[PDB]
């Protein structure tokens, strides 16, 4: 179903700061958070404010292929899928071992390139989708 | 959806199109909140999207 954004319980998701909670049988605690955040959905999600505090943060993005039993022509995002990437392909140490190498590799790139803050790298792609993205859930 | 659409059905703000699906719905077949937002999205993905205005 489609998901509302509190604006709240956020800020602390994305603020490089701290933020403190409280564990089932002891006491509370406080702690840095140090975490990539990532989230999908097929339904869209809700945005109910506008101000530049919380558009400042977020990328959107929307995907375009589509897989399908029957790879319907006069589509080039229309493919089929390959259920042996979900039964199998994940399970396998050595694709494992090669996404580890893969992931490695490109953090090393964006160590020596665009030294090493992400808001360096140029998606006109991704900036205009998310421009488009605020242009709606502006009500 | 198509139950309805066949039922009851016969700028096309869907103001009327979703208060009488929530009603419905609430009614015919159980109680429970209906969230629209992408519900118009849902009925243009319905037969009804042929003879639909997609623009308000």
């Amino acid at each position: 179903k489609s998901e509302v954004l509190n604006t709240s319980r956020l800020k602390e998701m994305v603020n490089p700061g701290d933020v403190t909670a409280r564990e089932l049988n002891q006491k509370q605690e406080s702690f840095q958070m140090t975490a990539t955040m990532v989230a999908a959905s097929n339904y869209n999600f809700i945005i109910d404010t506008t101000d530049h505090g919380t558009w400042r943060r977020l990328r959107h993005y929307r995907s375009k292929v589509k897989f399908c039993h029957n790879p319907d022509p006069s589509n080039p995002y229309e493919k089929k899928e390959d259920p042996r990437f979900i039964h199998e392909y994940i399970m396998d140490p050595d694709c494992q071992n090669a996404f580890f190498s893969i992931l490695v590799y490109f953090w090393e790139k964006l160590q020596k390139e665009y030294n090493g803050q992400i808001k360096k790298v140029f998606c006109p792609t991704i900036e205009s989708e998310t421009e488009a993205y605020r242009k709606s859930q502006d009500t | 959806l198509h139950r309805f659409i066949t039922e009851r059905v016969v700028v096309y703000n869907l103001s009327e199109v979703v208060t009488a699906y929530a009603e419905w719905y609430n009614t015919n077949i159980n109680v429970k909140r209906h969230i629209a937002l992408e519900l118009s999205q849902e009925l243009e993905n319905s037969v009804l999207e042929k003879y639909l205005q997609w623009s308000p």
